[PDB]
């Protein structure tokens, strides 16, 4: 995992 | 005299997470140095993911994005009247895996980035490198206190920064604290897994004068590239210590029993 955004 | 060493993973994280603590320390006459670990100047070509990030940040995709960031960091920290030190490690988007793959891959549709699967050996090797650099800075600057990130949000660069800082400060006998990573803490649990043998103490929710919040948010706006907000941060802070002002949550880190 990690993963960007912005949410 | 108090010498505060703040260890930021990326160019903005110390100001975003701990800008009011930096501003308060400065105000109190402390000697303050923000060392940013992943401020290494990346050499092109860039990966598809980096090139996409650069364009998201308003840059030509092949532009010197780290140079642009480093200048924003100098602007933001001079606003706070605190020193900078720009370390040599490459941001996740510039790193390669030992098998040649990019560490991070671009993913279509809002997600941006995801990290490539890889062996932990290279993550452990990165920590030892970062820890060597922190030990040298501790020898040179002689901090009375180190503050770095909790790595809430599990960014691999923040986890490496945090772990390296814990090992280095334990070996050097320098107290260390972790700040709550913003904005991640607004939307993530807050629970993290520290390296074996370390544990958090009791949280401190600071209370900062509204003047210190204003100086922090002004310094945040020097990071133009990273913006396209402040309301969210405000509500998180007031939500942390109500009947209270703005503040930032930090924890001391100590050794676990039996370790
Ligand atoms: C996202 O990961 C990138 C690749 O490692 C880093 O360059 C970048 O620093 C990372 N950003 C964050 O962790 C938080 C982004 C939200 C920042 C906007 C805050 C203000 C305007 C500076
Ligand atoms: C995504 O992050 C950008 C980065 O500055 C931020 O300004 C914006 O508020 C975010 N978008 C959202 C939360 O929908
Ligand atoms: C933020 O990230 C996770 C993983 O993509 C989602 O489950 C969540 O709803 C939001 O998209």
């Amino acid at each position: 995992x990690y993963x960007x955004x912005y949410x | 005299a108090t010498r505060l060493l703040a260890i930021s993973p990326h160019l903005d994280d110390a100001v975003l997470s701990f800008g009011a603590g930096l501003a308060q320390a400065a105000q109190d006459g402390a000697n303050v140095l923000v060392y940013t670990v992943f401020a290494g100047a990346a050499q092109p070509p860039y990966s598809p993911a980096a090139q996409r990030m650069h364009t998201i940040w308003g840059l030509a995709p092949d532009d010197d994005a780290v140079l642009y960031r480093r200048k924003e960091d100098i602007a933001a920290l001079d606003h706070l009247r605190v020193a900078h030190r720009h370390g040599r490690f490459l941001d996740s988007i510039y790193r390669k895996l030992p098998d040649g793959r990019w560490l991070t891959a671009h993913v279509e549709g809002r997600q941006k980035l995801a990290v490539n699967d890889h062996s932990p050996d290279s993550d452990h090797d990165l920590v030892g490198e970062v820890a060597d650099d922190i030990r040298s800075i501790i020898d040179e600057f002689d901090p009375t206190l180190v503050v770095t990130c909790a790595a809430i949000g599990e960014h691999p660069d923040n986890e490496a920064t945090r772990d390296a800082a814990l090992f280095a400060t334990h070996e050097k006998n320098v107290p260390v604290r972790l700040w709550e990573d913003l904005p991640y803490a607004v939307f993530k649990s807050g629970a993290v897994e520290l390296p074996q043998g370390f544990r958090l103490g009791s949280a401190d929710v600071s209370s900062v004068k509204p003047e210190m919040r204003s100086q922090k948010f002004q310094a945040v706006e020097r990071y133009s590239s990273q913006m396209v907000l402040f309301d969210r941060l405000d509500e998180h802070a007031r939500q942390n210590a109500p009947h209270g002002g703005y503040g930032e949550t930090t924890w001391p880190v100590v050794r676990s029993d039996d370790s």
